[PDB]
């Protein structure tokens, strides 16, 4: 396992650290889309951070299926429900949660 | 779909282009009709790169020698190749008795016959090479240089005592065999300074790879 | 696409904003087919 | 970590966390009986059984939720959806798999879960006198899904205070993200149309609202893919 | 010494601040040799 | 709580939480064959092997992250310190302990480390003209350590982002604190010099920045203590 | 979900999460030798021995703490009311379940604890002259409960910081809420007075200070639910 950037948003010099991990709040609130993604261990984009990504550069094909983690990092007094969902080739992003 | 396109080995081989030697027939560089080249298997671009994914390794390598013309063209002329041991002095004129010296392997061909190839074992007087070294082999800065890790040194020439008739271009390939890596460490992600040290742009600092617009537009 | 189900809940005296960091990574049945050498990042004479 | 790969596809899904099976049952193909009693109905293996991966959608501090129209949200994309269009019967069971990719310092708690037979019910003019069936944008919502207006009714005069009594999953984000449902064929008929006819809808409804401290990405994406197992079909057109 | 290895993440509706409480306890293996009554807290006549 | 206790030091910490072994390999001792053939290599068991603790650093809210070489880091305090200096060769496996005492009410996540052979890079003059090796406070920083300068980078053009390719374990505030490590002998030499050439380096950074509503000590204070497995010198000056 | 119902009440509690037993022993009635010998104590066994709901009280961004008095609590409301003040000698042994109903949204620990003897002590004046036994309200405070002053030294000059070396149990709101402790009868005498003299008492203490993003209902409700576990009395009035 290595850190996926999915938050390949920030190219300041002294941000690069930020692409490590996304974040949620109170702002936010219930239905809110939070981040997104695509399963392309390839192609540019946030697996390039990735040791995985990086080595498959080093190769013109492949397959098989793939393995995201996701850790909350914040207090442990905080609580709440995030629901995450892979939507499989084709079927554009879920309109609403 | 077998697992074996991406063992150490088939990861490793082909011959890959690391050295090129010129010996113009009058100019600037390499005006003896000669040149030293030490075997540096950087000598290929993205090597370097691909090596350093791991913090020791272990290999044999065989190296080829295309020599021609720089128009491409092929001659009648006859070369040595010489290997100088890492350990031995190297040619200094086109004619130091280094090119004498028996210890110092050396192989005559003609541009006629086809590539001439030989094989170099696994130098180093260490367990591996190590492309890291994080501190000073026990004025002047010697950190990250790690000493044994020479695999020795190619000295081209135009066999004869006087200078060659045509301008001649040495090619020289190397395709690593027999592949043992240890210790995966970080992939690479800032240009490169020196051959030397890890150096790296302290201000030119881009992200691993491309960066969107928003988290949430893809 | 990661949803907010319900949304942030915090007592006082802890942070109104957390992270989350993601790892990745292929499973056992990944494969990987023909070679490129494709490496932006080249080896460069001092 | 640990990538499935069940088609041409590769989702690098976590290695096996816990999935909730819909009512207790394997999707599975059938006996010897159906609707179809001297009709051989061919059961596509080849490319009906690959990952689909919908379009991720944002959820942000507001979002009410979402919801989808099985077997429709797949008709439109996919050869799966080839087979849906060209055949006139069908039974499909299912598998969806919503992944959800944000930071341990955002925090929010989505419910998602499965409700066979989902018929929506707009406002009914405004205040409550129109019998307007809801537009077909809202019975069958394509790959996009559509947002519920009224997320405590679920859109149809039903509490989402009791939705849990459905298979469902929780995703808590300071707990997990991902979350799995494996849904059998529910319907009064062995095969029914698989154009018309909405065996079920799959909702997901922020119960606990997203939340960060200011500076964190505010949009969280939620990735639903899925997997039809078991796929049937009878007569081509 | 304890750091901060990310920073504190929460979601909007959270507190952006929480504590930590720490609990110690010697192991098993713990001897104690030789008494001393220092105790600064005595008893006193009314 | 249980506290452990392998020499005149006794350390108060958790039972036995989730040690990450290096490299699947306990660190040992020798065969009988090495840099020494006829220099019975002797073994300190005396007081080379208790428990050091060093000097905890405070973790801010804007700590880069901090890294320590060994053998370097005790060749300074201690009678390991002592061996270190009066030796000629040396081998010697490792643990280390990283602690980090913070409330219920703080946040944050460390990833913590070991990688071999770390060879540090400064700025390079300003922009990148300049083959200035770093200084020999980057290459041996004691028992005090050093901070990053470009943590995204592991200050050598590595991506952190990769470094769990190595060795590590995190420590998630809302989950732990307490991570252990340990470290065999890694070395293309059997007996390599315990005072030039560090054979790795300990580095622990905030992934998630560290955080607290404000009120609460904003400093968190990171514990590293670590015991030397089997340690082994030759030849003494 | 799973409601226990032990008599005319109906808890619905969770499942059976983690209860500590204290001082390791269930209570029991009595072998053959007490302060009776030609008098058998009836043991209550009819409503006796049913669930009591204890009046929730409000926990809030400030609260410093709260205590009951066993077995004075419940002689008010209850038959074991009507028993613990219409009989002499008492012996009975007890179960609390302290329950908090509060969202992920919320945060805050509690150390919910049981002490033997608990004797409390006022400002003694204000500064310190003033030999005032504390009033009938803070020795005996019915089935209210009563409020600590200065939780710190529990009212007794006893650090709070050690607390827990009494039958204790932790109700952290991000990990859980219900906490059970099952109190044996602890006296230095078999049957003792069930109105004078109080066998323990329950602590209730916010160590980590309740707390909440703003907008959330800042009270959370902390429900005590309490059964007598072998009820033993000896001559009525």
């Amino acid at each position: 396992e290595t850190i996926l950037e999915v938050n390949n948003v920030p190219t300041n010099a002294t941000s690069l650290m930020e692409r490590l991990r996304f974040p949620v709040s109170a702002q936010a609130g219930k239905g809110e889309l939070c981040a997104v993604f695509r399963a392309d261990p390839g192609r540019s984009g946030p697996w390039q951070s990735t040791l995985l990504g990086q080595l498959c550069g080093y190769y013109t094909q492949w397959s098989g299926s793939l393995e995201v983690t996701f850790m909350f990092t914040g207090s442990f007094m905080a609580t709440g429900k995030m629901l995450i969902a892979y939507t499989p080739p084709g079927g554009p992003l879920p309109k609403d949660r | 779909h077998s697992t074996a396109e991406t063992t150490l080995d088939s990861f490793f081989s082909r011959a890959g282009l690391v050295g090129e030697i010129d010996l113009p027939l009058e100019g600037t560089t390499n005006p003896n009709g000669y040149a030293n080249w030490d075997i540096d298997i950087t000598g290929y671009a993205q090597m370097r790169r691909k090596v350093e994914l791991f913090t020791y390794m272990r290999f044999d390598a065989e190296f080829t020698f295309v020599a021609c013309t720089p128009t491409g063209g092929v001659v009648p002329q006859l070369l040595q190749y010489m290997f100088v041991p890492p350990g031995a002095p190297k040619p200094d004129s086109r004619e130091s008795l280094a090119w004498q010296t028996a210890t110092n392997p050396s192989v005559f061909v003609k541009l006629s016959d086809p590539p001439a190839q030989v094989s170099v074992p696994f130098m180093s007087p260490a367990s591996a090479y190590q492309w890291f070294y994080d501190g000073y082999p026990t004025k002047d800065l010697e950190y990250g240089a790690c000493p044994n890790n020479m695999m020795g040194t190619f000295s081209v020439r135009t066999v004869g005592t006087s200078k060659s008739k045509y301008p001649l271009v040495v090619r020289i390939y190397m395709r690593m065999k027999h592949v043992r890596a240890w210790i995966p460490r970080p992939m690479r992600n800032q240009n490169y300074l020196f051959k030397a040290n890890p150096n790296y742009a302290g201000n030119s600092i881009k992200p691993t790879g491309a960066s969107r617009t928003a988290i949430t537009t893809l | 696409s990661i949803w907010y189900q319900t949304n942030y809940v915090v007592p006082i005296g802890a942070p109104n904003t957390a992270y989350i960091i993601a790892l990745a990574a292929a499973q056992k049945n990944f494969t990987m087919k023909l070679c490129k050498d494709a490496s932006d990042i080249l080896q460069t004479g001092t | 970590v640990a990538q499935l790969t069940i088609g041409n596809s590769t989702i690098t899904t976590q290695e096996a966390a816990n999935i909730i099976v819909g009512y207790g049952e394997w999707p599975s193909y059938c006996s010897d009986s159906d609707a179809t009693a001297v009709d051989k109905p061919t059961r596509p293996d080849v490319s009906v059984n690959r990952f689909y991966t919908l379009d991720t959608k944002l959820w942000e501090k507001s979002s009410k939720g979402w919801y989808w129209k099985f077997p429709d949200v797949l008709t439109e994309t996919g050869v799966f959806g080839q087979n849906a269009q060209f055949h006139y019967l069908y039974r499909s069971g299912f598998c969806i798999h919503v992944q959800c990719n944000a930071s341990k310092f955002h925090q929010g708690a989505l419910l998602v879960a499965i409700l066979p037979e989902y018929v929506i019910g707009t406002v009914a003019g405004g205040t409550g006198t129109e019998d307007s069936h809801p537009p077909y944008k809202q019975t069958q919502p394509g790959a996009d899904g559509f947002e519920l207006q009224h997320p405590y009714v679920l859109d149809a005069g039903i509490p989402i205070s009791q939705l849990t009594v459905c298979p469902h999953q929780w995703i808590n984000l300071r707990t997990n993200n991902c979350a799995t449902i494996i849904v059998p064929y529910i319907n009064a008929l062995p095969f029914d149309s698989a154009l018309n006819h909405c065996n079920f809808g799959l909702l997901v409804v922020p119960i606990s609202p997203l939340d960060y401290d200011q500076g964190a990405t505010p949009v969280i994406p939620i990735t639903i893919t899925l997997a039809p197992m078991c796929s049937e079909f009878a007569g081509l057109r």
